[PDB]
């Protein structure tokens, strides 16, 4: 039964500092590729960015340039994400979610992309 | 096969011998052929103010076969009730201290 | 005695256990846990201090009263009263009289004959605990070539009316041979 | 890592005769054109042995007990199979027996492993080229504490189309792990071939740990069309391997001119097999013979001693503060309890523990008539005088045991109370 | 930071029927990109169809996908009162940018 | 293996895992050299006919 659990939540004072942490259930947290999906009120889903099973690469999208830093911690089973301020986007449900393409997968010369699975609670970022 | 005991065990480690370690932790086989060597170490193995680093298990619900090994440290049921891995009353560790 | 005294000097407790063994009902026991009786089983058995491999048969034999326990006259255990219950039981072996086996050259067939000696055919499963025995030796065990002799049961061979010269010597005014297809004939 | 590759439901189990296969050799001795008589764990001739699969597309590699022994076997061109698991809970607290096989060498781990629902070993093609394989392995969660690690050659493992049998008898005797194992062709059969196949010692490992349960380890190749998370995604070819289990038997085993075993006969299969047993021969005549009767086995063990729960009014006579003199020893009648010596070993160490007529050990099976127990104290160098036979200014003069004693002399150190300052 | 384009953004069908879905791409797709969702209002976007023409783990057979190149379709064959939401079409590459589309809409009438 | 006797030539086959050899006896007929690989079979000193 797996499940992601959201933290971090709740309305703060806006700009300069906010927290997200997205947990896992289960010991297979580690070397599955996680995004983050930020959910608009009224104007659908976004991106925030990728990491990888190691980390070495990442890249994030053009929505938000220098504001947000993605990190796992392999011990804690849970994943590390900051927003190092906060602009006019408010009220905006963030969601970790766990696709299953491996390093195997990417490592065989096969170019294959699969579906985000798993996805988190949710949570309330303003 | 090397390991440290105290000395009225020292008989124990004999075929068909019955004790604290040859019924818990290390068992003879009855048709054993080898060599038993057993010195004195209260020079190196003795410490000031006492030694605590060697453990010998105390309770287990069988008795060994011959030649096997077991670390388990699961804790001893000595009541009906269930320990449920927490210690107490009719529940300790199987393994104990020397000093 | 004194406290600085060599390891020699130094006082020794000597406690020494003196046991007499099995030849009165015992008023002290060891750990071992007792479990119920499997009548008429072939099993491994710790009755009062003897161990032994076998079946258990009630029976009704008197004992004096010093005496529950029992011993034959070649000194084998007779009958061993059961602690719990006091019905008399005595061990009967799992192997009855040995069995003949019946054969041709391996030369000319495997087919077996099996002669249970002075055992009555209708009591031949339950001497032999032929449950306990191989399904194969199970069939041996359930025929319908069943013959009762003088001798003892024959499972394995039909018997005819008429006359032959004997081949193999069964015994009883009984023999088999190997004969027209080919089979053990008796 | 893990994949809980999950059956909707076991398939039911299904069984197969298995042909008079599996014998292994006893000791390794060249023995030539000699009949061999030996009684040692065996796989019973045509026992009904299991016929489970790897893939129909259900991944079922289910948990056997291991009672005393298992007879293993394996039936495809292509390695599915590699290893396998031993131990007796499988979930890290007990200790369990690691056997994997990967190209390049075949690694025995001794260790305690968090063993996963359904353990595999992931084998990675690289796109259009089949020679890039990249091993991952799925088996254990964690390891811990080992002990003991053996690393060496692969065994024989496929690279005229042919199927190779592969046999691994397993045994745990006196805390060695015996394995035995002989590879032959299969030409024309879907199932356990018929014949004879003598199976040649492999290891002796000391691994002295107890085994109950295990489990068989499958090579699945990956595909990368569905994810790997999914239990599609990791397809192989069909294999079916068999599991039997070994009970005590005795059977006679034939050598031929060279030194290899051809022909074997089981005394509890026939009646006529017994036969041979008692002629010693595998040739038999005709007549009529008479055979030593030991085709029963025991299938139980009953445990009969009266109702006593009460623990003995000993008195403390082990802790007793004042003990007897030896001139004037005191002797104290035991009756009505259930004699236990662990409490005894527990409360305090013996120095001396020396039983004669009754052994030291199955001593607490067995039940004791009447019990006198007699208490004193003595030196150091007088307690070898105790023991019968031996004389002595306590043998002679003080206190004496008959030659035929039966009994224990129980003698522990006693300088902490009994000793008096001045 | 493809442009996708969903169209149309709101559809009104009674239950029962047959629902078609568009999400077209603005460059060349390799057509194993591209994945399909269904968001609840209030609840995580599901995953339904993976790459193209695969279904994913737990997903009925009454959902369809399909579509190469540019031009790519979702096709629905009974729409169930539970299968009453909105649906989004993304795109990844391993150094691509990931873009879900605007979003299209399956109402009650 | 401790014994006296005749020490002879011996072309009897011989599997890597035995070492020693038994005839039909039980009793030790052949065995394998320490250092090298040829095989000497163990001969009683006195035949015994005389
Ligand atoms: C090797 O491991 C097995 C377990 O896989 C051990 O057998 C188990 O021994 C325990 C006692 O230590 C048994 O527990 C007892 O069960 C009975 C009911 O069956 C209960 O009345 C007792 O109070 C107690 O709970 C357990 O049932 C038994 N399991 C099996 C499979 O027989 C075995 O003793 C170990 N062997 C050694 C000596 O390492
Ligand atoms: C098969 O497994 C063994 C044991 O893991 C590998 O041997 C070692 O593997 C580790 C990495 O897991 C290396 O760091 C060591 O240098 C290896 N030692 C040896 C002796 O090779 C082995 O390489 C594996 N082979 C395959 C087919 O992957
Ligand atoms: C499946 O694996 C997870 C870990 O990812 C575990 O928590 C869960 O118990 C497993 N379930 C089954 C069906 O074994
Ligand atoms: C022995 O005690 C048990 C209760 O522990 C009782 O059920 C049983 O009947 C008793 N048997 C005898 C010998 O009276
Ligand atoms: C039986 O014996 C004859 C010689 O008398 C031999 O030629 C034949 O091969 C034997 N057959 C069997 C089945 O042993
Ligand atoms: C047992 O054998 C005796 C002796 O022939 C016979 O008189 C008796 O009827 C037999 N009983 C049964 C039940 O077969
Ligand atoms: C053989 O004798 C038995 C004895 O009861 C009889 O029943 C049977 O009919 C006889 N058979 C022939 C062919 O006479
Ligand atoms: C083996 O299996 C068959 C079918 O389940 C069953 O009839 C038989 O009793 C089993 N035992 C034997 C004879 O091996
Ligand atoms: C496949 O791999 C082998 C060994 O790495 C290589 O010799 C061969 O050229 C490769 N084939 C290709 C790349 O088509
Ligand atoms: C591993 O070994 C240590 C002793 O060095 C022991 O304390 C510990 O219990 C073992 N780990 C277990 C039981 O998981
Ligand atoms: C013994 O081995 C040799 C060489 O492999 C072979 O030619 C001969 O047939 C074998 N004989 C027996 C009795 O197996
Ligand atoms: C003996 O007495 C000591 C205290 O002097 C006590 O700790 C020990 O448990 C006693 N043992 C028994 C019950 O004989
Ligand atoms: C042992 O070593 C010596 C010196 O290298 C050599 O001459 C002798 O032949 C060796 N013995 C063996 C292995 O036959």
């Amino acid at each position: 039964q797996v499940q992601l659990v959201e933290s971090g939540g709740g309305v703060v004072q806006p700009g300069r500092s906010l927290r997200l942490s997205c947990a896992a259930s289960g010991l297979t947290f580690s070397s599955y590729v996680m995004h983050w999906v930020r959910q608009a009120p009224g104007k659908g889903l976004d991106w925030v960015g990728v990491i990888w099973y190691d980390g070495s690469k990442k890249y994030y999208a053009d929505s938000v340039k220098g504001r947000f830093t993605i990190s796992r911690d392999n011990s804690k089973n849970t994943l590390y994400l900051q927003m190092n301020s906060l602009r006019a986007e408010d009220t905006a449900v963030y969601y970790c979610a766990r696709d299953p393409r491996d390093y195997y997968d990417f490592w065989s010369g096969y170019d294959y992309y699969y579906g985000l699975d798993v996805w988190g609670q949710g949570t309330t970022v303003t | 096969d090397s390991f440290v005991i105290r000395g009225d065990e020292v008989r124990q480690i004999a075929p068909g011998q019955t004790g604290k370690i040859a019924d818990y932790n290390y068992k003879l086989p009855d048709d054993f052929t080898g060599c038993v060597i057993a010195w004195n170490s209260n020079n190196l193995d003795s410490k000031v103010g006492g030694n605590y680093n060697y453990l010998y298990r105390l309770f287990r619900k069988s008795n060994l076969k011959p030649f096997e090994r077991d670390i388990s440290t699961e804790i001893y049921q000595a009541g009906s009730t269930p320990c449920n891995g927490v210690e107490g009353f009719n529940c300790y560790f199987p393994l104990q201290s020397y000093g | 005695f004194q406290p600085t005294n060599g390891v020699g000097y130094q006082p020794y407790r000597v406690v020494v256990l003196s046991f007499e063994l099995l030849h009165a009902p015992a008023t002290v026991c060891g750990p071992k846990k007792s479990t119920n009786l499997v009548k008429n089983k072939c099993v491994n058995f710790n009755f009062n201090g003897l161990t032994g491999t076998g079946v258990l048969t009630e029976s009704n034999k008197k004992f004096l009263p010093f005496q529950q326990f029992g011993r034959d006259i070649a000194d084998t255990t007779d009958a061993v009263r059961d602690p719990q219950t006091l019905e008399i039981l005595d061990i009967t072996p799992c192997s009855f009289g040995g069995v003949s086996v019946i054969t041709p050259g391996t030369n000319t067939s495997n087919q077996v004959a099996v002669l249970y000696q002075d055992v009555n055919c209708t009591e031949v499963p339950v001497a032999i605990h032929a449950d306990q025995l191989t399904p194969t030796w199970r069939v041996y065990s359930t025929g319908s070539n069943v013959f009762q002799t003088r001798a003892g049961c024959l499972i394995g061979a039909e018997h005819v009316n008429n006359s032959y010269e004997c081949d193999i010597p069964i015994g009883a005014g009984i023999c088999a041979s190997y004969q027209t297809s080919q089979s053990i004939i008796a | 890592q893990c994949v809980n590759l999950t059956t909707r439901t076991q398939l039911p189990p299904a069984y197969t005769n298995s042909f008079t296969r599996g014998v292994y050799y006893p000791d390794k001795v060249f023995r030539s054109s000699v009949l061999h008589s030996t009684q040692d764990l065996f796989l019973p001739f045509f026992s009904n042995v299991t016929w489970f699969h790897a893939i129909h597309k259900r991944f079922d590699n289910p948990v056997l007990p291991f009672n005393d022994g298992v007879y293993f076997a394996s039936t495809e061109k292509s390695n599915i199979i590699r290893g396998w698991i031993f131990g007796t809970t499988l979930d890290s607290k007990t200790q369990s027996l690691l056997i994997v096989n990967n190209a390049t060498n075949v690694v025995i781990k001794v260790c305690e492993f968090q063993f996963c629902n359904d353990p595999f070993l992931g084998v990675y093609y690289h796109k259009n080229n089949k020679s890039w394989m990249e091993s991952e392995f799925r088996v254990y969660s964690s390891a811990n504490n080992c002990t003991f690690e053996y690393v060496s050659q692969p065994f024989l493992m496929d690279l005229g189309n042919f199927k190779n049998l592969r046999e691994f008898v397993f045994k745990n005797i006196d805390g060695y792990f015996k394995i035995y194992s002989k590879h032959t062709p299969i030409n024309l059969v879907r199932d356990l071939p018929q014949g004879f196949s003598a199976l040649e010692p492999l290891v002796d490992l000391p691994i002295g740990i107890n085994i109950t349960r295990f489990q068989t380890l499958l090579a699945l190749h990956r595909s990368y069309l569905t994810p790997g998370d999914s239990s599609s995604g990791w397809t192989a070819g069909a294999a079916a391997y068999y599991v039997g289990y070994l009970q005590p038997r005795t059977f006679l085993l034939k050598y031929n001119e060279n030194g290899t075993i051809t022909d074997a006969v089981d005394c509890a299969l026939d009646p006529l097999s017994e036969t041979k047993c008692t002629l010693k021969s595998f040739t038999v005549e005709k007549g009529i013979y008479q055979t030593s009767n030991f085709r029963v086995q025991p299938t139980e063990s009953i445990v009969r001693f009266p109702n006593i729960t009460n623990l003995c009014p000993f008195g403390e006579v082990f802790n007793a503060t004042r003990f007897a003199s030896v001139y004037a020893w005191n002797r104290k009648r035991i009756s009505n309890c259930v004699a236990d010596y662990s409490v005894l070993y527990n409360s305090a160490s013996f120095s001396t523990f020396k039983c004669y007529g009754v052994s030291p050990t199955k001593l607490n099976d067995l039940c004791f008539t009447n019990v006198y127990a007699d208490s004193f104290v003595i030196r150091g160098d007088e307690v070898r005088q105790i023991a019968p036979g031996q004389t002595g200014k306590i043998a002679d003069y003080n206190y004496k045991l008959p030659d035929d004693f039966t009994g224990c002399v129980i003698a522990w150190n006693s300088n902490n109370l009994d000793s008096k300052v001045g | 930071e493809i442009v996708l384009t969903q169209s149309p953004g709101i559809l009104s069908l009674s239950p029962g029927e047959r629902a078609t879905l568009s999400c077209r791409a603005s460059q060349s797709v390799s057509s194993s990109y591209l994945a399909w969702y269904q968001q609840k209002p209030g609840q995580a976007p599901r995953l339904l169809i993976y790459g193209a023409s695969s279904r994913a783990t737990g997903i009925p057979d009454r959902f369809s996908g399909s579509g190469s190149g540019t031009d790519f379709t979702l096709t629905i064959s009974r729409l169930e009162p539970e299968d009453f939401a909105v649906y989004y079409c993304q795109q990844y590459g391993s150094s691509g940018a990931l873009t879900f589309g605007g979003g299209t809409k399956v109402e009650i009438k």
